[PDB]
């Protein structure tokens, strides 16, 4: 019999209902440079069984409580048993509270510690971030919980089915501003012992969980909205950040985000106000924090004067989706950590909706194509990948919690999520949701939950019909990993699943209750008419007259990309429609021109079809102005200028390319009044950006000649930056790959004085874009002298030196000979050795190549890898494969080109 | 924890 507590689980014996906790940060280092916070804390609990032992968690916390490391008492006129003793166990992160009697159920007890810990600069738990403003180190606190860390800013029941109320108090320097979930309950009043400190109480939050709290004390400053229903809006930035203005855009947004959701859910926003801060650094991206959503600088600021568009897009998409979260997994929370991937997955997807709210003009709700479907199917078409979900009794350790946080989970899960409200109909499942939402408020579902009240809605209608439960359909998309190639052969109108792998050689050893059947909603276009939908039922073949054709029509499944799947068909039907966009592209969707680019070449990848035929599948984009289907062509053939671009290849390659691209160019030339003024929408500005890189980079004069124009203007007038930001990466690039030491010492001198992290990034990357030899080392000299380049950027310049062709002998010279550097940066700051690896070994795909990675391997004696180790393991399986893939791809691809290169 | 995610990807 193991005791409880020896197990990752908490007992059910006790369960919290509210929580007093003050937090005290000391933002002045203790002289030996140690930062500390010190706490308080009252939990109220109730005991459901009887027990003699309570149970709660803490991590690296230091007890300076009076007697044991807590004192119990009763609430109101309960008794309650003596303490035996408090023990702290490590390994499953508990205080352990052993008692000389048992508590008794129905009976609530309130128990009390002091503590303190490590403010450190660990991103965990109540921790320090430190920042510059001007000549001066400032140092903020703040914390971030997600997933098991509330436990190392005070103890308590962390696990996310346990909630409670929260009142927090935060004591801080006075000229400081605490935030916490909820405003503060009035002015702050001085600190009795110390009235240089200020006292900040909050209001009580709703019942909660802990990975949800937040607190905060900074010199931030804010922007506000009131909305019309009287929540506040704030987004709080540093001093300088707000000056500036750039806290405006996540303010526009944030309104009509909210708007939409309460709408969408039908449901109220749960709560008073809403705080956004922007944090410097902030390596977690974001953080759903209920009230108090924390959010690094560059994904929630943004600056009209030097962002691009992408910049606006992932600011109201990031906003959007952390929005998403306050009433889906804030209000209503996933009961273990199994399940997170539904509550990010469905984050993952509606953000797409709360973002298209806002900036209804963008088409974002597209974009989830290329940014999740075919990004997670990249992962998903392995043998090495998993299901969605996971036994609730496999995930128990905070590492194995922190494994649910992966594409699959968020991206498949959006994935999943999307083709389920498609098939239910949008009008259906938000009536599920909406119904899911008011039944457990406040409190913990399971995935079957949500299922269930979606069954409902499916059992309270007559027109949606599905060919089975909501849960035996969903089941085969959560239960087993991957998804299936569905084929059809259009002579007959036969059509076939099979589980899709792109090596066709690989062996699946993780077995499905399912045998790799799916239960597929399938609708179809034909000659560009919608048709009845269709669901391929659990077995390997079927025909339906959907799917069969006369000589000249066409058939095309899966409109827009909304079902998890890849199709292929009969060579015939390929061709009719190759033929219907070479002819009259609009017929077809514009996600679904760029559909047959993406599944074709994964088809080819899989030997499924000829790599020809995926290339054919380019040859309409000449007349092609949209974004999605440039985009598919040139993420698939990113891997092919990877390959070629040092061979007989690649000439026919740019030639191609540049035949294809320049009919774009000279449409937007036009459009653009000579480039003076952008496209209107998002979609357009995407397409003049990749049409402008695709076009300079494969050397159409026109773009080298506007490239030059446009930095010469800068290079006249270095205060007046003439490129509009959309274009900056291009621009920078190629002029400084057709200039010299005059164009890269401009660059340079830009690059050091400039005040903006995004600019700062455009420069270092394109700064590796020069074709002098001596350039490029002497950059390569730079990347490690951290006055000139940040040691967290090192690896990154090093990279976009490898990327370019001339670079790459360059920095893998580079990167074998300071290999010594191993033991200077695994102690000072990571580094990533393992993303360093990966790039600079990319290209690597010959034998010769794969003999020098071996060759640089024998210095297993000392040093290592590191963090880098079997990622080099990877890097020379990586090379195999493409030795491989080259030695049977050169001679087809070759040709494919010169013939469709005039 | 925030993903959107890159709107790119595919292998
Ligand atoms: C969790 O924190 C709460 C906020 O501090 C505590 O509630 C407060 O308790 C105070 C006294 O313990 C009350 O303040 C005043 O104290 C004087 C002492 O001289 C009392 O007589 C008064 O009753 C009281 N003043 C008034 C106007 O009633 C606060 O009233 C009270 N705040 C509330 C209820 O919002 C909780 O006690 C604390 N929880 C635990 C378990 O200790
Ligand atoms: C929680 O308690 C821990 C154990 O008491 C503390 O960790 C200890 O910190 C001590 C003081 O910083 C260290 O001991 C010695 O401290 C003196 C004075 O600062 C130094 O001259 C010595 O070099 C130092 N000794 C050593 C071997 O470094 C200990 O390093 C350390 N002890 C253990 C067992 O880890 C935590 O600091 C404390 N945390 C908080 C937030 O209060
Ligand atoms: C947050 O929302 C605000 C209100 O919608 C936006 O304010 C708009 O800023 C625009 C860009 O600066 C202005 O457009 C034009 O600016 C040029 C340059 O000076 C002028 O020639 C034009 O006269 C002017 N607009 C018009 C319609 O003539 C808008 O004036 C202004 N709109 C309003 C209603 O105030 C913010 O831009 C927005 N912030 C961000 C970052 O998106
Ligand atoms: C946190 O603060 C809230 C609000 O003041 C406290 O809620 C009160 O709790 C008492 C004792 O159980 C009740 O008699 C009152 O009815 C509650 N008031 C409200 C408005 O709900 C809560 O007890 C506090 N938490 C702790 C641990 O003390
Ligand atoms: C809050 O008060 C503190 C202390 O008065 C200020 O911190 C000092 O700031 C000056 C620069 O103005 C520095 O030279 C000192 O080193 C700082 N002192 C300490 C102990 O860190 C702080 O600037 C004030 N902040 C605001 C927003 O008013
Ligand atoms: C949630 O949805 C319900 C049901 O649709 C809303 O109630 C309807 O509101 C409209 C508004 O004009 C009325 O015409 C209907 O008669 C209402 N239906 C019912 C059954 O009451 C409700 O407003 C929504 N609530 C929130 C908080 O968004
Ligand atoms: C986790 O969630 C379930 C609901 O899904 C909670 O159980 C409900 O509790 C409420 C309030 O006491 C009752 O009205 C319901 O009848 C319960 N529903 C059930 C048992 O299906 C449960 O309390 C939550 N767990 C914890 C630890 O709070
Ligand atoms: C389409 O599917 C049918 C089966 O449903 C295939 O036709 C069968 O071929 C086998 C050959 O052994 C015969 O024994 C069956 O009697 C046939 N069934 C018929 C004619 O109904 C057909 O080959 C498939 N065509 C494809 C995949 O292109
Ligand atoms: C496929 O996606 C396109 C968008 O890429 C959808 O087109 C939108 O349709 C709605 C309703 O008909 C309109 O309000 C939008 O203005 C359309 N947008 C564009 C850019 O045309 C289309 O509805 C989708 N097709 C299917 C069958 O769902
Ligand atoms: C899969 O198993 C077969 C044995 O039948 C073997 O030949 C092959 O090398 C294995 N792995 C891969 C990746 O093909
Ligand atoms: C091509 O098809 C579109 C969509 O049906 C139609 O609007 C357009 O008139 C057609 N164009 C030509 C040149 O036939
Ligand atoms: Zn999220």
């Amino acid at each position: 019999q193991s005791k409880p507590w020896n197990r990752y689980r908490l007992p059910t014996t006790l369960l919290p209902d509210s929580y007093n906790v003050t937090l005290r940060p000391y933002l002045t280092p203790n002289a030996d440079g140690l930062y500390i916070f010190k706490g308080k804390s009252i939990v109220r609990f109730l005991c459901q069984e009887p027990t003699d032992v309570i149970i709660i968690h803490s991590k690296k916390l230091n007890y300076t409580t009076q007697g044991h490391m807590v004192v119990l008492r009763g609430v109101g006129d309960s008794q309650v048993p003596e303490i035996d003793r408090t023990e702290l166990v490590e390994l499953t992160e508990y205080l352990v509270v052993h008692l000389k009697g048992s508590l008794q159920p129905g009976h609530m007890y309130e128990m009390e510690s002091e503590f303190q810990g490590e403010l450190a600069d660990d991103l965990a738990g109540f921790y320090r971030s430190e920042y510059m403003e001007g000549n001066v180190k400032k140092v903020l606190a703040t914390t971030q919980m997600q997933s098991t860390d509330a436990r190392k800013s005070f103890p308590c029941f962390d696990e996310p089915a346990m909630k409670a109320t929260f009142n927090i108090t935060l004591i801080h320097p006075n000229n400081l501003t605490a935030l916490s979930n909820m405003p503060p309950k009035g002015s702050s009043t001085p600190l009795a012992e110390d009235p240089n400190w200020s006292v900040t109480e909050f209001e009580t939050t709703p019942v909660m969980s802990t990975y949800l709290l937040a607190y905060i004390v900074s010199e931030f400053q804010s922007v506000n909205e009131t909305a019309q229903n009287g929540v506040l809006i704030r987004i709080w930035a540093r001093p300088n950040a707000i000056a500036e203005g750039h806290g405006m855009y996540a303010l526009n947004v944030t309104g009509p985000i909210l708007n939409f959701f309460a709408n969408h859910y039908n449901t109220s926003y749960p709560l008073p106000k809403s705080d956004q801060i922007a944090l410097p650094d902030f390596n977690a991206g974001a953080m759903e924090n209920w009230g108090l959503v924390t959010y690094r600088e560059n994904a929630l600021l943004f600056d009209p004067q030097s962002s691009s568009i992408s910049n606006k897009e992932r600011v109201v998409t990031v906003i959007a989706h952390e929005l998403a979260h306050q009433w889906f997994g804030n209000l209503v929370t996933l009961a273990w950590w199994n399940d997170l991937w539904l509550n990010e997955g469905f984050a993952s997807y509606v953000e797409y909706l709360g973002a298209d709210h806002a900036e209804p003009t963008w088409n974002l709700k597209d974009l989830i194509v290329p940014g999740d479907v075919y990004r997670v199917m990249a992962v998903d078409a392995l043998a090495s990948s998993h299901p969605l979900t996971t036994p609730a009794e496999e995930v128990n350790t905070p590492a194995q919690i922190s494994e649910m946080f992966d594409s699959i989970s968020y991206s498949k899960g959006a994935s999943v999520i999307r083709m389920l409200s498609n098939f239910l109909t949008e009008d259906l499942f938000k009536e599920g949701l909406a119904s899911y939402l008011h039944a457990f408020a406040y409190q913990n579902t399971t995935y079957l939950d949500l299922w269930e009240h979606l069954q409902k809605a499916v059992d309270a209608q007559t027109s949606i019909r599905l060919p089975d439960t909501v849960r035996a359909i969903m089941d085969r998309w959560t239960l087993q990993m991957g998804f299936p190639v569905i084929t059809v052969d259009t002579k007959t109108g036969n059509i076939s699943q099979k589980h899709f792998l792109l090596d066709s050689e690989s062996n699946v050893t993780r077995s499905s209750a399912f045998d790799y059947l799916w239960i597929v909603p399938i609708s179809s276009i034909k000659n560009g008419v919608m048709q009845d939908h269709y669901w391929l039922r659990d077995v390997s073949q079927a025909q339906n007259d959907l799917f069969k054709t006369a000589s000249d029509d066409w058939v095309l499944l899966n409109v827009n990309v909304t079902g998890y799947f890849q199709v292929n068909y009969d060579e015939d039907n390929w061709r009719m429609i190759q033929h219907q966009l070479q002819t009259n592209l609009s017929v077809i969707p514009v996600i679904n021109r760029a559909q047959v680019i993406y599944d074709s070449f994964n088809l080819a990848t899989a030997h499924m079809v000829p790599v020809t035929l995926a290339l054919d599948n380019t040859l309409f984009l000449n007349g092609e102005k949209e974004y999605m289907p440039w985009q598919a062509a040139l993420s698939s053939l990113s891997y092919f200028s990877l390959m070629f671009d040092r061979s007989e290849v690649y000439g026919p390659m740019k030639k191609y390319l540049r035949k294809q691209v320049e009919p774009l160019f000279q449409h937007f030339e036009t459009l653009t009044k000579n480039w003076t003024e952008r496209p209107e929408n998002l979609m357009d500005q995407y397409s003049e950006i990749n049409a402008i890189s695709t076009a300079c980079s494969n050397g159409l004069p026109q773009c080298e000649n506007l490239a030059k124009t446009l930095f010469d203007q800068w290079m006249s007038d270095p205060e007046n930056n003439p490129i509009h930001p959309n274009l900056r990466s291009t621009i920078y690039c190629n002029a400084i790959a057709q200039g010299g030491q005059d164009q890269w010492d401009f660059a340079w001198g830009q690059l050091q004085q400039a005040q903006l992290v995004n600019e700062a990034d455009k420069l270092r990357s394109a700064l590796a874009c020069s074709n002098e030899v001596w350039l490029l080392n002497r950059y390569l000299g730079y990347t490690l002298n951290p006055d000139l380049i940040r040691k967290q950027d090192a690896t990154s310049t090093i990279n976009s030196i490898a990327s370019n062709v001339i670079g790459q002998p360059l920095a893998w010279d580079f990167v074998q000979s300071n290999w010594k550097k191993l033991f200077q940066d695994y102690g000072g700051g990571s580094f990533s050795f393992s993303n360093l690896i990966q790039g600079v070994t990319r290209r690597f795909s010959s034998e010769f190549e794969l003999q020098q990675l071996e060759q640089f391997k024998k210095n297993n004696m000392d040093v290592g890898f590191g963090s880098g180790t079997r990622a080099l393991e990877q890097a020379l399986e990586k090379t195999k494969a493409n030795i491989k893939w080259v030695k049977e791809n050169k001679e087809v691809v070759l040709n494919w080109f010169i013939e469709h290169s005039s | 924890r925030p993903k959107p995610q890159q709107f790119f990807g595919l292998m």
